[PDB]
């Protein structure tokens, strides 16, 4: 049924890419500096504080980049967004750049601090996969977070409990936490667990070991490619007409438009171009805790892991200059493309006979089998 | 070590996973 689902999401892209327009439109910027991706953050940002307000909002001068901090009518705001989206609110929308934020997030940065303060072992990252998208997260939203994400949280609101309506919270927390195992034990465990009203560090202890069960026997996980607002604004002024047209975000509907997307970006006077588009576009897929192999092979190029990356953050901070500042051309573009999944694999080959797709493939007819015998470069981002 | 330890897979193809 690709009437609701594939169209039904193409009015919430839709949706977006109007907004970002409309939003470009009054802050009077340039092609070029709607194309920013660090402008586009700014404003993607502007609109998920003002539905839960300024920012920095960068300009184009003969030769150099001039910082603007501005301020908004956080309600202006709102009825901006709304009268894109016809008067609705349109929460998917807000919760799609919600994400677009997380993976990025849990790109460029390791979240290490955290979970060790938590009482989880640092060498968890791979199971931290939105960590830092906020609790208002819609419903599916919720699907994209890693096993390792959901146990931080627990553990926190028990850890500072066992330190009303709060108990349907914590079973259903479990039963997305139940439901992203895909194993007999691993599942019943689960229930072990959702079995005390004040769980202590009987569960605390548990629960910790079913997060290191995964690194092994993994859950399911959807993946969403979720692009800068910029992406979709651009797309949306070139005609495209998603909800008509129909657009995916585990498809091949996210790579194909960013084949043609012309995005720029802020980069400091040492830092390195190509490494920096690695960054965005491993923030596109939610790849930040793939195999660098693969991310490599799909990618068309090599995917440098984060220690060797020469890059910072994507975002400019407000201790640094303009002077000593420049921009260049996102290379967000691929070789391959494939159907970003939810499952962990189990039986050592996962996916057995699922491959990818070429850019042209675009029903997803004809599968290629990667043979990894190579020279590569690691497998852990971090 | 303070490093990763598995790989969280994003994509459906024929890869060992490692861990």
């Amino acid at each position: 049924n690709a009437t609701e689902i594939r169209a039904s999401v193409g009015k919430m892209i839709d949706g977006i890419g109007r907004f970002y327009i409309q939003m470009c439109t009054e802050l009077k910027l340039s092609d070029y500096e709607g194309r920013l991706i660090q402008n586009s953050l700014t404003i993607e940002r502007m609109v998920l504080s003002a539905f839960d307000t300024g920012g920095p909002i960068y300009r184009r001068v003969d030769g150099k980049w001039r910082r603007e901090l501005i301020l908004y009518d956080k309600e202006e705001i709102r009825r901006i967004w709304r009268q894109a989206n016809n008067g609705d609110d349109a929460t998917a929308g807000l919760t799609h750049m919600m994400i677009w934020h997380s993976n990025l997030n849990d790109a460029t940065y390791q979240r290490t601090r955290a979970l060790v303060r938590t009482g989880m072992d640092p060498r968890m990252c791979s199971l931290m996969q939105g960590s830092t998208l906020p609790r208002r997260s819609g419903a599916a939203g919720a699907a994209v977070k890693g096993v390792g994400t959901m146990v931080m949280e627990l553990i926190r609101m028990i850890k500072r409990g066992i330190n009303r309506r709060t108990r349907i919270a914590y079973e259903r927390m479990c039963n997305i936490l139940k439901g992203k195992f895909q194993t007999a034990a691993q599942r019943t465990m689960v229930d072990q667990v959702r079995e005390s009203r004040n769980p202590g560090n009987a569960e605390f202890e548990d629960l910790i070991f079913l997060a290191r069960s995964a690194l092994i026997l993994r859950g399911s996980v959807a993946h969403k490619s979720c692009l800068p607002a910029c992406v979709y604004g651009s797309a949306v002024a070139s005609g495209y007409d998603f909800e008509r047209e129909g657009y995916s975000l585990v498809g091949i509907d996210p790579f194909r438009l960013l084949q043609n997307s012309q995005v720029y970006s802020l980069i400091r006077p040492n830092e390195n171009p190509a490494h920096k588009s690695q960054l965005v576009w491993m923030a596109c897929h939610s790849a930040a805790f793939e195999d660098l192999r693969v991310s490599s092979f799909i990618r068309g190029t090599k995917v440098v892991p984060r220690g060797k990356l020469s890059t910072r953050g994507v975002q400019i901070a407000s201790n640094e200059n303009m002077e000593t500042m420049e921009s260049s051309t996102l290379e967000l573009r691929s070789r391959y493309w494939a159907i970003r999944t939810r499952s962990g694999g189990n039986t050592d080959v996962s996916f057995q006979g699922r491959g990818v797709f070429e850019l042209s493939d675009e029903k997803a007819t004809s599968p290629i089998v990667p043979s990894f015998d190579m020279s590569n470069e690691g497998s852990y981002f971090f | 070590s303070s490093g990763q330890i598995s790989i969280q897979p994003t994509f459906s193809v024929q890869r060992n996973l490692p861990f």
